[PDB]
RNA sequence: GGCCUCCGAACGGUAAGAGCCUAGCAUGUAGAACUGGUUACCU
RNA sequence: GUGCUCGCUUCGGCAGCACAUAUACUAAAAUUGGAACGAUACAGAGAAGAUUAGCAUGGCCCCUGCGCAAGGAUGACACAUUCGUGAAGCGUU
C-alpha cells in the first residue's frame, strides 16, 4: 500500500508522459534521494515544468480553419475543426502484392533459377541424359515389378488429381491439385519441382498434353478451361461455357492439334478451334455426365464413356456415334485406358471390376480377361499396363495398388502403398524400372 | 466461481432470531433453579 | 491483485495507471475467469492486458502477457531445452483440469513467492541461456498492431490512425504462425527454436584439437594483470601443471594436470570470464 | 439437493432401509474381512420381506 | 494505482460455470481368525 | 507397428479406465490395468495409476504389495523403499509389509538398514513371531550380543 | 325486504439414439533473431 | 479558447497573468478453430416368454424448466467329482 496524493501523482504522471523527466519515486534508492527520473534531456533545460504551472516559454502553434456563428448552416465548424494543416504508390505496390500471396495461400510463379542451360533449350526439351534413352524402342524388355518407393514429392497440401507424363517419353511429370495448383517435375526422382502454375479457382479436375508437347490443357470446376505454355506458365487462351467440364482432350493427330475435345456434365462433348476460340462440333447424343474420352485410332475415332452407363465411339469431327454399347449388367466405367498396342481398353468400373474391350474394329468385350481382386467402390482410378503389355496396374481407395498377370489374368502382386485412396497410376512408358502414382494424401511415388 | 442463479426457497425469512425471554424461560433462571 | 510481470510490458514509464476487473477473461490456459489487468504503457502503445491466470503462470513461472520467464525472458520451450523438460503439465483436458485443480491448492499452501517445483530446480543455471537471455527491455513489442485496412491500401482515419501503417510480415516466415497455448507447452515453437539455433553457434564447448593437451593460449591478457590473478582464478579447478606466460603479444598459455580441467576453464571462461576490469580470452594452442 | 416426495417416497425408504442394514451390521456384524454377504444379507432381507408380504 | 473498472449493470453472466471435475490426505496411521469362526 | 499397436494401446486403456469409473473401487480393475501398463515398460503411467487406486482406498494390503513389487521388478530400488516407508508407515500392524520391507534391504546388503527398520517395527510391540524373526536376523551373523540384548 | 359459485394454461406421443456430410459460433489475443583475441629458452 | 493587465500600445502584432488539464476493449479490420437433432444413410425401446406401468440408485453424461416442482423411452448410460508349485517366517526330529 501507498498514500498518495492523487493530484501530485497526476502532476508527476503527465510531466513524465509529455517530457520525459519526473521526480522519481523510490524509498530506499540509497536510503536518501537527491535525483530525477526521466530521460532528463527535457529536465535540466525545462526546470522541472509542472503540466498545470504554465510553460516559461511558447512555441510553434498549428492553425485550424474555423467558423463560430453559427448562423451560417454546413459552413458552422465548432471545436470540431479540423485542423488546416493534416489532410505511397511505391509502397502502393508491396501491399498489393502481399495480398495477392495471402489470396493464392487461400498470377504465376517461376521455380528454380536454373533456365535455360548450355546451348538454349526448354527444361522439357531434352532429357538424353537419365539412363537409358526417352526416344527410346516401345517394348523396353519384358517387364518388372517395384518394391521400394523413392520419392514423396510433395508440394500440394491436397491430393493431387491427376498425374501425367510428358508426350514422346517421360521427360517430365505434371501433377494437378485441388487448391488450384500445377507443378511439373523431374520424373527422374530429382527434387527439383520446375515452374509451378497458377489460375484457377476452383479445384482443377484434369489436363492433357500437346502431342508436339509445348502447349498444355487444363479444365477445373470454375467452369474454365485454360491453355498454357509449358515453357513460361503463361495463361495463354481460356476457354468459357456454363456447364462445368470434366475429361478433356487435345486431339492427337499431326494436322489438327489446335482441336480440343471436353466433356461436359450437361451430356455434350464440344470440340473447340484453339486460333478462334469458337466452337467448331457439338456431340449431344449421350445422355447424363461424360467422364472420359479417348481415342482408339488416332483421329479417325475416339470412344466417350458417358454418365449414363453406356460408351460411344465416333468418327472424328462427326456427331453420330457408329457403335453404343450398353448391358443392363454394366455399372460404370468411370475411367477407361488404352493399350500402348492399340489393342485393347481397360476400364474400372464402379461395380469393381476391370473391363478389356477389343480395340480391333469389333468393340466387344472379351470374357477371358477379367480383373477382380481389387474395391473401387464408386471411386476414378486410372488403369495402366507395363509396356509390353505385361502387367495392369489399377489404383484404388482403399490405397492398394493391384498388379495383375495380363497374360494369365491374376493378381500377381499388391501393394498397401498410401494410407489414403490412391487415384491415378503411371507406368514409366521408357523404363521398366518403375510407375508412379498419386492420390489424396497429396504424394506423389514412385514404385 | 459463484453462479448467479437464485430460488424462490433461498430468500430470506425469519431473519430475527427470537430468544427466550425470561418467563419463557431464560437460561438465567435454568442456572439457578433446583 | 497486482498482476505478475515483465519488466519490458509493464512499462518505460515509472508511473503507471492500471485497471481492474474481477473475472474479466477466461484463461487461455487453464480456461478458468481470473482478475485482468489492463494498463497503458507508453506514448505510442497497446493497452495490453494480462493473457493467462496468476496460477498458471506462477506453475511454469512467467508473465501473464508474455508468459516470458521472469528471469530470463526466454520463451519457455528455450529454458526447457536449458533444463528440464520433466516438469510437464497435462495439455489433455480434463486431466489440465484437474491437475490444475490440485496444484492450485498445493501453490496456496506455499509462502507464496516461489514456482513450486520448478524454483527448487531453477537455482542452477546459465549454462547457456544467460549467454543467450536478453539485456535490455524489447519495446517493439508492445506496438500497435498493423493496421489492416492500410496494409489493403485503404485506411480513411488518416493520420489519426492509432494502428500502424507499414509493411506486414510475410506469411512464408514460419516464425508467423504462434499459436499460444503452443508458446505456453513448449511445443515446435518457432521462435524457440530459432533461438536453439542460435545456441548452437557459440563458439564455446567443442575444443579437444589433441589428447592431453591442457595448454591454454590466452588472448587478450594486457599489461596491467599479473599472473598472480590468474593463479588466484584458476587454483579452483584443479592441480596446476605449470603457466607459461608471453607478455610482447600478450598471451598466456597454461597447463593443468588432467584435459578435463582445461576444458572446464574453457567452459567457465570462454567469452564470460572478466578480471581487473578486462575480458580473459582463451583459445586452445 | 433433491426433495423427498410422492414419486419417491417408496423408494426414498426402502434405499435408506438398504442403507441402515448396510451400515449398521456390516459396521456390526463384521470379521468376515473380505466382502461379508452385503450382496446375500441384503437379498435375505428382500426374500424375508416377500415371505412376510405372503404370509 | 489501481483502479477497480466499472461493470455494466445490465450485463449477464459471462461464462459458464457449469464444467464438472473429479474429486485426500495422506491416511493417518490406523493404530487400533479362528477356523471355527471362520 | 508404428500406428497399429498404438490403436490397441487406446482401446485397452481406454476400457480400463470406464471399468473403473463404472464401478470406483473393485480394485482388481485398478490392478489389471496397473499390471498391463507394467508389461508396455510404461512404469510411469502405471505408477500414476497405483497412486490413484491407494487414493481409492489405501487400507488394501494386496494393492500396496503390487505396487513396491513393481518397483523392485523393474530394478527402481529407491522408489520401492519410498513406498516400504508409506507402507508401514500408514499401516503399521500390517506384518507383511515389515518383513518384506526387511527382507528387500538384506537383500540390498544393507544391514544397518534392516536393523534400522526392525527397530522402527519393535516400537510396535508386536508378535512374538516378529522378535523371533528379529533375533534370527541377527544370527545370520554373528552378531550373539545384539540377540541377546 | 333485499341473498345469483364457476370462467385457463403447460408436459406426460410421435421415438432413444450412433455415424457421415455440409452454413452456422466464439477469438478480436500473446509473441516475431542480433557482433567484434598472442609463443617463446640449455643437451 | 475567453477575459484581464490605466501591459509595450496601437488597434496590427507581441508579452505577462488568471481561468480551462489526459478520451479510448482505439480497428470503419484481419485471421483463428467448437456447434444444426438438417437431410441422407445404417441400425432400431429397460426388466422375464411376450406386451407394457413406473419410482428410484451412481456421476469426467446432459436437455426442457423461475424453480428445493415436474418432465425428457423408467431421459441416456449400468454386461460336480479333485489339487499342487515357488519364496519367506516360526517351532521340532
Ligand atoms: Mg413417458
Ligand atoms: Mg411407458
Ligand atoms: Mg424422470
Ligand atoms: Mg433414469
Ligand atoms: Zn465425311
Ligand atoms: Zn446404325
Ligand atoms: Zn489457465
Ligand atoms: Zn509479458
Ligand atoms: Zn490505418
Amino acid at each position: 500500500p501507498a498514500h498518495i496524493n492523487d493530484f501530485m501523482f497526476e502532476q508527476q504522471r503527465r510531466t513524465f508522459a509529455t517530457y520525459g523527466y519526473a521526480l522519481d519515486p523510490s524509498l530506499d534508492n540509497h536510503q536518501v534521494s537527491a535525483k530525477y527520473i526521466g530521460s532528463v534531456e527535457e529536465a535540466e533545460k525545462n526546470q522541472g515544468l509542472t503540466v498545470f504551472e504554465t510553460g516559461q516559454k511558447k512555441t510553434e502553434k498549428r492553425k485550424k480553419f474555423k467558423e463560430n456563428d453559427a448562423s451560417n448552416i454546413d459552413g458552422f465548424l465548432g471545436p470540431w475543426a479540423k485542423y488546416v494543416d493534416e489532410k505511397s504508390e511505391e509502397e502502393q505496390k508491396e501491399l498489393d502484392e502481399i495480398t495477392a500471396k495471402r489470396q493464392k495461400k487461400g498470377k504465376t510463379i517461376l521455380h528454380v533459377k536454373e533456365m535455360y542451360d548450355y546451348q538454349g533449350r526448354s527444361y522439357l526439351h531434352i532429357p538424353q541424359d537419365v539412363g537409358v534413352n526417352l526416344r527410346s524402342t516401345m517394348p523396353p524388355e519384358k517387364c518388372y515389378l517395384p518394391k521400394k518407393q523413392i520419392h514423396v514429392w510433395s508440394g500440394h497440401t491436397k491430393g493431387v488429381s491427376a498425374v501425367r507424363l510428358f508426350p514422346l517419353s517421360g521427360h517430365l511429370l505434371l501433377s494437378c491439385s485441388m487448391d488450384c495448383k500445377i507443378k511439373l517435375w523431374e520424373v527422374y526422382g530429382e527434387r527439383r519441382c520446375l515452374r509451378t502454375f497458377i489460375g484457377h479457382s476452383k479445384a482443377v479436375r484434369d489436363i492433357c498434353f500437346n502431342t508436339a508437347g509445348t502447349q498444355f490443357l487444363s479444365a477445373a470446376y470454375d467452369r474454365y478451361l485454360k491453355l498454357w505454355d509449358t515453357e513460361t506458365g503463361q495463361c495463354i487462351s481460356r476457354f468459357t461455357n456454363r456447364k462445368v467440364p470434366y475429361c478433356v482432350k487435345f486431339n492427337p493427330d499431326e494436322d489438327k492439334q489446335n482441336l480440343f475435345v471436353a466433356g461436359m456434365s450437361d451430356k455434350k462433348i464440344v470440340q473447340w478451334d484453339i486460333r478462334s476460340g469458337e466452337i467448331v462440333q457439338e456431340y449431344d447424343r449421350h445422355l447424363g455426365a461424360v467422364n472420359t474420352i479417348v481415342f482408339v485410332d488416332e483421329n479417325r475415332r475416339f470412344v466417350s464413356t458417358s454418365d449414363d452407363k453406356s460408351l460411344r465411339v465416333w468418327e472424328w469431327d462427326i456427331p453420330v456415334d457408329f457403335k453404343y454399347i450398353a448391358e443392363p449388367s454394366m455399372h460404370s466405367m468411370p475411367a477407361v485406358t488404352l493399350s500402348p498396342n492399340g489393342k485393347w481398353l481397360a476400364c474400372q468400373s464402379m461395380d469393381n471390376q476391370i473391363l478389356i474391350f477389343g480395340a480391333q474394329n469389333r468393340f466387344r468385350l472379351n470374357k477371358k480377361k477379367i480383373f477382380k481382386g481389387h474395391m473401387v467402390a464408386g471411386y476414378a482410378c486410372q488403369v495402366d499396363f507395363s509396356p509390353d503389355m505385361s502387367y495392369v496396374i489399377s489404383g484404388d481407395g482403399n490405397g492398394k495398388l493391384n498388379i495383375w498377370d495380363w497374360k494369365t489374368t491374376k493378381l500377381y502382386s499388391r501393394f498397401k502403398a498410401h494410407d489414403k485412396v490412391c487415384i491415378g497410376a503411371v507406368w514409366h512408358p521408357h523404363e521398366t524400372s518403375k510407375v508412379i502414382t498419386c492420390g489424396w494424401d497429396g504424394l506423389i511415388k514412385l514404385w | 466461481q459463484l453462479s448467479k442463479q437464485y430460488s424462490s426457497r433461498d430468500l430470506p425469512s425469519h431473519t430475527k432470531i427470537k430468544y427466550r425471554q425470561t418467563t419463557q424461560d431464560a437460561p438465567e433462571e435454568v442456572r439457578n433453579r433446583d | 491483485d497486482f498482476p505478475i510481470l515483465c519488466q519490458t510490458c509493464l512499462g518505460e514509464n515509472p508511473y503507471i495507471r492500471m485497471t481492474k476487473e474481477k473475472y474479466g477473461k477466461e484463461c487461455k490456459i487453464c480456461a478458468r475467469p481470473f482478475t485482468v489487468f489492463r494498463w497503458c504503457p507508453g506514448v505510442r502503445m497497446r493497452f495490453k492486458k494480462t493473457e493467462v491466470c496468476q496460477t498458471c503462470s506462477k506453475l511454469k513461472n512467467v508473465c501473464q502477457t508474455c508468459l516470458l520467464d521472469l528471469e530470463y525472458g526466454l520463451p519457455i520451450q528455450v529454458r526447457d531445452a536449458g533444463l528440464s523438460f520433466k516438469d510437464d503439465m497435462p495439455k489433455s483436458d480434463v486431466n489440465k483440469e484437474y491437475y490444475t485443480q490440485n496444484m492450485e491448492r498445493e501453490i496456496s499452501n506455499s509462502d507464496g513467492t516461489r514456482p513450486v517445483g520448478m524454483l527448487g530446480k531453477a537455482t542452477s543455471t546459465s549454462d547457456m541461456l544467460l549467454k543467450l537471455a536478453r539485456t535490455t527491455p524489447y519495446y517493439k513489442r508492445n506496438r500497435p498492431h498493423i493496421c489492416s485496412f492500410w496494409v489493403k491500401g485503404e485506411c480513411k482515419r488518416g493520420e489519426e490512425c492509432p494502428y500502424r501503417h507499414e509493411k506486414p510480415t510475410d506469411p512464408d516466415d514460419p516464425l508467423a504462425d504462434q499459436n499460444i497455448k503452443d508458446r505456453y507447452y513448449g511445443i515446435n515453437d518457432p521462435v524457440a527454436d530459432k533461438l536453439l539455433k542460435r545456441a548452437s553457434t557459440m563458439p564455446r564447448l567443442d575444443p579437444p584439437e589433441d589428447k592431453t593437451i591442457t595448454t591454454l593460449y590466452v588472448g587478450g591478457l594486457g599489461d596491467t594483470i599479473t599472473e598472480t590473478d590468474l593463479r588466484n582464478h584458476f587454483y579452483q579447478f584443479g592441480e596446476i601443471r605449470t603457466i607459461t606466460v608471453v607478455q610482447r603479444q600478450q598471451c598466456a598459455f597454461i597447463q593443468f594436470a588432467t584435459r578435463q580441467a582445461a576444458e572446464v576453464a574453457a567452459e567457465k571462461s570462454f567469452n564470460k570470464l572478466i578480471v581487473n576490469g578486462r575480458r580473459l580470452n582463451v583459445k586452445w594452442g | 439437493a433433491k426433495t423427498v416426495t410422492k414419486q419417491r417416497v417408496e423408494s426414498h425408504f426402502d434405499l435408506e432401509l438398504r442403507a441402515a442394514v448396510m451400515h449398521d451390521i456390516l459396521d456390526m456384524m463384521p470379521e468376515g474381512i473380505k466382502q461379508n454377504k452385503a450382496r446375500t444379507i441384503l437379498q435375505h432381507l428382500s426374500e424375508a420381506w416377500r415371505c412376510w408380504k405372503a404370509n | 494505482r489501481m483502479v477497480e473498472m466499472q461493470k455494466d449493470p445490465m450485463e449477464p453472466p459471462r461464462f459458464k460455470i457449469n464444467k464438472k471435475i473429479p474429486r485426500e490426505p495422506p491416511p493417518a496411521p490406523v493404530m487400533h481368525m479362528t477356523v471355527k469362526e471362520q | 507397428d508404428e500406428e497399429e499397436l498404438n490403436d490397441y494401446k487406446l482401446r485397452k486403456r481406454k476400457t480400463f479406465e470406464d471399468n473403473i469409473r463404472k464401478n470406483r473401487t473393485v480394485i482388481s480393475n485398478w490392478i489389471k490395468y496397473a499390471q498391463w501398463e507394467e508389461s508396455l515398460k510404461e512404469i510411469q503411467r502405471a505408477r500414476s495409476i497405483y497412486e490413484r487406486a491407494l487414493d481409492v482406498d489405501y487400507r488394501n494390503i494386496t494393492l500396496w504389495l503390487k505396487y513396491a513389487e513393481m518397483e523392485m521388478k523393474n530394478r527402481q530400488v529407491n522408489h520401492a523403499r519410498n513406498i516400504w516407508d508409506r507402507a508401514i508407515t500408514t499401516l503399521p500392524r500390517v506384518n507383511q509389509f515389515w518383513y518384506k520391507y526387511t527382507y528387500m534391504e538384506e537383500m540390498l546388503g544393507n544391514v544397518a538398514g534392516a536393523r534400522q527398520v526392525f527397530e522402527r517395527w519393535m516400537e510396535w510391540q508386536p508378535e512374538e513371531q516378529a522378535w523371533h524373526s528379529y533375533i534370527n536376523f541377527e544370527l545370520r551373523y554373528k552378531e550373539v550380543d545384539r540377540a541377546r540384548t
